RNA sequence: CUCUUAAGGUAGCCAAAUGCCUCGUCAUCUAAUUAGUGACGCGCAUGAAUGGAUUAACGAGAUUCCCACUGUCCCUAUCUA
RNA sequence: GGAUAGUGGCCUACCAUGGUUUCAACGGGUAACGGGGAAUAAGGGUUCGAUUCCGGAGAGGGAGCCUGAGAAACGGCUACCACAUCCAAGGAAGGCAGCAGGCGCGCAAAUUACCCAAUCCUAAUUCAGGGAGGUAGUGACAAUAAAUAACGAUACAUGUAAUUGGAAUGAGUACAAUGUAAAUACCUUAACGAGGAACAAUUGGAGGGCAAGUCUGGUGCCAGCAGCCGCGGUAAUUCCAGCUCCAAUAGCGUAUAUUAAAGUUGUUGCAGUUAAAAAGCUCGUAGUUGAACUUUGGGCCCGGUUGCAACGGGGCCUUUC
RNA sequence: ACCCACUCGGCACCUUACGAGAAAUCAAAGUCUUUGGGUUCUGGGGGGAGUAUGGUCGCAAGGCUGAAACUUAAAGGAAUUG
RNA sequence: GAAUUUGGACAAACUUGGUCAUUUAGAGGAACUAAAAGUCGUAACAAGGUUUCCGUAGGUGAACCUGCGGAAGGAUCAUU
């Protein structure tokens, strides 16, 4: 049969399952993030724990060898170039440093609203989901996007999706055959 | 002894539901929570409590 | 299992065709022919994976079965052709010749070479054998048996070979000094000059291989290829010339282009 | 020393040790003489299926009380004769003498599990259906 | 029971199962 | 709890070559068993060198079953001196 | 010597008396095909691996053999055994552990669908064939992304109310067009398709462990719950319900197995006076382990890598290659 | 023979514990999470059970070896106040 | 050159016997466990009313009793 499909998952549950402060922390980053269930933490958290993996395993070896320099380059470029990892911290540390807000900052249902496309974080989450928002010449429906920090300059809204351009809408043509009703003739 | 294993359930009043609005499930369901919880409603007495008595 | 296998599953195929997965459950296998299955390459993996020309197997096969390819010097219409190194696969239309060379990655490196050049081939000694009637012959990594050969020529020499008369033009003798290719093993697709020969007797042959960048290698004696001298190589080298940079130098040539 | 060797040339007394001492423990012993298949009605497998014999009210263990409505069961696949518990308010309606049940474990791999004396099984089918979905109103048992 | 006097009945016990199984064939 | 003896049959063993009832009861052996065997035991009336219980080997001893084998029989016939 | 393609006790004839073994032979078990690998995992490990690749073996159980380069072949044959089809009773034909599909077994697993277009394979061969394979159907195995709403106005004290307004969209549906071998679906979209947006999210819980109720009704050591501790006996925060609340969420619970937790298998790394555990004592073979000592120390060079220094070499002398 | 001082080896003892331990206590039961001097034996919750079975030794009594099914949320140690 | 046919080696399979393994019936016997506030006594825990316990041996309805040697885990760290 044909190779098989590789695939992994993306989170990992917390060991204690009714810790109230982790409880507390995980609803309070919900709430500012606009996030569905607790999984997209769960799913930060653990892309995080592979990141703090790998810079811990590359800051055990010797300073200047190749697979350290290599490796932890490239980790650092990555997380720079997604914004996760600021400017001025390219040590391969900061990178053990960083936290989860950090990536719940790039995330497009949090730049569409720190951009003023959005009057909330839930607005942003379904302007979105519906279509609204383009990154380049290109609609982009996924909130969880990581907005390679090249994007947000060009965060705006797309030709379709009447906020940005060509259409008006598809309740507002409803509304305008009912209102000629309304208006008598 | 057999020929009494409805004592309770059986023998209980069937109180009916009670319909309200639904609940917004989903992003909306966290949103009502986080707002519920964390811009401290007077629901505190003294530390912190989640109903009332 | 009762007999030679037919097929070639997908995955098991040699990892240097570059083959994708998930495209089906089988691979070319490579029909029996001069080189090997394992360090072959088949004519249907160069003209649609390596070139593109074709689309699919089908378009290989039709490309194949109106006398377009050729692979040194005859026509061979076999879909699955195992053509290998130092192979000049010559192309009249879209006339041009490539001669499978291995890159510095270990992967056959499409060569676009004139045909100047590519009207012979070069040929490892695999042995040097009296045949019957007491008339000496030479055996090359292509398995070409050629007759009454130079009484100089040894085995792990190379030899020039007419490509169209098929006789010795010229021979490279293996020895301390001489440009090498190596086609196996870790460092396949190097070149470099033989520095010294440790000999083992009863084991294998080892030779140590500094490249034109002063890096040493050692290596078995089975995958090593003379082809010229230094800077005097008998064949041309691909883009890479087999230099073995590391993954930063190379990660830094590629951002110099910006 | 420890009690045992520290040599590097150690490695055959340490392990044989290992290995004879491996033997208290109750996962390992279990596993290594396939007490699951030759003891443990159920074959090593998680549930099965079976035929009711009788409903059984067995008296709870001290210090409680509310015999707990069982049923014996003999097993399709091997034969034998288990308790199994009835678990819900009621729900000894819905199984029938002579009917089939799935059966599941306890929870506790045998050593029965609350203060039901020896009962080690418990009913999660019967005819086809859940016993929990035949407690709510969703289904409804095939007439039997 | 005391375990001396456990072990003297035990003992018992199994001089008659050996008595048994001896008379037995 | 009684009456009572010198002591009240202990360890063992048993319808036993010792049990009346009795072809005892249960099991096994068989189609069928007053037979045999294994158990049970308030045992008419078992039992400790009047030796108790058991025992490999041995036995022209008593007994039951099985295989083999056969005129013992079904069912007789024939031949020789 | 025979036999084999060939080595070889592979077989035969004669001869010798050897070969393995506590460093575990031989025998027994495996609900054992081996490996690549998988789960879990601070490190060390524990467990699993029928199964996408490699190797092996088998085609109901054995055995024998034809052809052929290659089979001890089974969608080849021959025989026996067990099954089992047909029959005009004379006879004849079998082998799904290929693809579908049926029965049986079970806790436990899909369509008697389309196609050679791709991947490749086979032949005399560019064409034919391929249940190999691909495509679709079933499918909450597992995995990825993530709809169930968003934003205003009014009253009340940022939030409360079946007080209300304008937008947004896909879930669906559907001209076409793309996709496809022909489709389906996805992507893209004409029109339709939101207001208790009924286009209504569930699964388990609220004594502790463990997040969440001395709320109300019911039951009264009953019914039942409860992994464990326990709760139920007319005052139930634990059962049956209503309301409310908590957890995870298109998933959640239950059972079994296994991993971590387990430093409760301990090499890292356990414990043995009294909790389980030092043999009654000594000898002793294998095993494990076993005191110290032999060229050190000066000096001169060349040359590296990092920042004159540090660190690393290689070569000479010094009784020394 | 005794006295004094020293010394090696031995049965012990007293005080203190740096230290150890759950504690009782311990100059070893210390030099152990700062975990490795060598080495043998044994244990892995409580019962069932040192039972059944097989082997072996024994005249026998018994010794050595030695399970499982099943069952159970404690059993147990040291110490404190009653 | 077919039928047939001699002798070989390879040998399925069947019959009988042997042996091993795993399930399984069984009169009866003898245990264990659970439940049961049944009967009989009160053996242990206080000097538990005979200190307890270990090994061994014998006896007795039952716990247990007794002899011999041992232990303190004793109810004694103690008579220059
Ligand atoms: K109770
Ligand atoms: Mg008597
Ligand atoms: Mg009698
Ligand atoms: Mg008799
Ligand atoms: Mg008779
Ligand atoms: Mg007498
Ligand atoms: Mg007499
Ligand atoms: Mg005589
Ligand atoms: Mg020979
Ligand atoms: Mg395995
Ligand atoms: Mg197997
Ligand atoms: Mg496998
Ligand atoms: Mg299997
Ligand atoms: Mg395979
Ligand atoms: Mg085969
Ligand atoms: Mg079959
Ligand atoms: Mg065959
Ligand atoms: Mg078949
Ligand atoms: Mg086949
Ligand atoms: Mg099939
Ligand atoms: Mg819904
Ligand atoms: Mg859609
Ligand atoms: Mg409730
Ligand atoms: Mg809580
Ligand atoms: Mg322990
Ligand atoms: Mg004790
Ligand atoms: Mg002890
Ligand atoms: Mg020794
Ligand atoms: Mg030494
Ligand atoms: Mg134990
Ligand atoms: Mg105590
Ligand atoms: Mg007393
Ligand atoms: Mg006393
Ligand atoms: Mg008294």
């Amino acid at each position: 049969p044909r190779a098989p499909r590789t695939y992994s998952k993306t989170y990992s549950t917390p060991k204690r399952p009714y810790e109230s402060s982790r409880l507390d922390a995980e609803l309070k980053l919900a709430g500012e993030f606009g996030l569905k269930n607790k999984k997209e933490i769960y799913r930060i958290s653990f892309q995080l724990s592979k990141i703090r993996r790998a810079a811990r395993d590359l800051l055990t070896r010797d300073e200047k060898d190749p697979k350290r320099l290599f490796e932890g380059n490239a980790l650092i470029r990555r997380l720079v170039r997604v914004g996760v990892l600021s400017e001025d911290k390219k040590k391969l540390d900061y990178v053990l440093a960083l936290k989860v807000e950090d990536f719940l900052e790039r995330r497009l249902q949090t730049q569409v609203y720190k951009l003023g496309l959005a009057k909330s974080v839930h607005h942003a989450r379904v302007l979105i989901t519906q279509r609204h928002i383009a990154v380049g010449k290109q609609i982009v429906n996924i909130p969880s996007f990581m907005v390679r920090l090249d994007s947000e300059k060009h965060i705006d809204f797309a030709p379709t999706s009447p906020f940005g351009g060509a259409r008006p809408g598809r309740v507002a043509r409803r509304n305008a055959a009912r209102k000629a009703e309304a208006s008598g003739e | 002894s057999l020929a009494r294993a409805g004592k309770v359930k059986s023998q209980t009043p069937k109180v009916e539901k009670t319909e309200k609005p639904k609940k917004p499930k989903g992003r909306a369901y966290k949103r009502l929570l986080y707002t519920r919880r964390f811009v401290n409603v007077t629901l505190v007495n003294g530390k912190r409590r989640m109903n009332p008595g | 299992a009762r007999g030679p296998k037919k097929h070639l599953k997908r995955l098991a195929a040699p990892h240097h065709w570059l083959l994708d997965k998930l495209s089906g459950c089988y691979a070319p296998r490579p029909s029996a022919g001069p080189h090997k299955l394992r360090e072959s390459l088949p004519l249907i993996v160069f003209l649609r994976n390596r070139l593109k020309y074709a689309l699919n197997g089908r378009e290989v096969k039709a490309i194949l079965m109106q006398r377009h390819v050729k692979v040194d010097g005859k026509v061979r219409t076999d879909t699955t052709y195992p053509a290998g190194f130092m192979d000049v696969i010559t192309l009249d239309a879209t006339n041009e010749n490539f001669r499978l060379v291995y890159d510095v990655k270990g992967r056959f490196a499409v060569h676009r070479i004139t045909d100047e050049e590519a009207s012979y081939k070069l040929g490892k000694v695999k042995k040097v054998q009296l045949g019957k009637k007491g008339v000496p012959y030479v055996v090359t990594h292509d398995g070409r048996t050629i007759r009454y050969p130079d009484p100089n020529i040894k085995v792990n020499d190379t030899v020039k070979i007419d490509l169209a008369s098929g006789k010795i033009t010229d021979f490279i003798k293996f020895d301390a000094g001489k440009l090498v290719y190596v086609t196996g093993g870790r460092n396949l697709g190097r070149i470099g000059t033989i520095v010294h020969k440790e000999r083992h007797d009863g084991g294998f042959d080892l030779v140590h291989i500094k490249d034109s960048l002063d890096n040493t290698f050692v290596t078995r004696l089975n995958n090593v290829f003379v082809i010229g001298e230094q800077g005097k190589p008998y064949i041309s080298l691909p883009k890479g010339k087999g230099i073995k940079l590391s993954i930063a130098e190379e990660r830094d040539r590629r951002r110099a282009q910006q | 020393g420890k009690g045992k060797p520290r040599g590097l040339n150690s490695a055959r007394k340490l392990r044989v040790h290992r290995r004879n001492n491996r033997w208290a423990e109750n996962n390992y012993k279990k596993r290594l003489l396939g007490t699951a298949f030759k003891s443990s009605p159920f074959g090593g497998s998680s549930h099965a299926k079976g035929i009711v014999l009788e409903k059984l009210g067995i008296e709870s263990k001290q210090p409680n009380s509310a015999i707990r409505k069982c049923v014996r069961v003999q097993l399709i696949k091997n034969g034998k004769k288990v308790t199994a518990f009835v678990p819900n308010d009621g729900c000894l309606n819905f199984v029938d003498e002579n009917d089939e049940v799935l059966l599941a474990g306890f929870g506790r791999k045998g050593k029965a599990k609350g203060d039901i004396p020896g009962v080690r099984f418990k009913v999660v089918k019967v005819s086809g259906v859940s016993l929990l979905a035949l407690w709510k109103e969703k289904k409804e048992k095939p007439r039997s | 029971m005391r375990a001396k006097w456990r072990k003297k009945r035990t003992r018992r016990l199994k001089r008659k199962r050996r008595k048994v199984r001896a008379r037995s064939k």
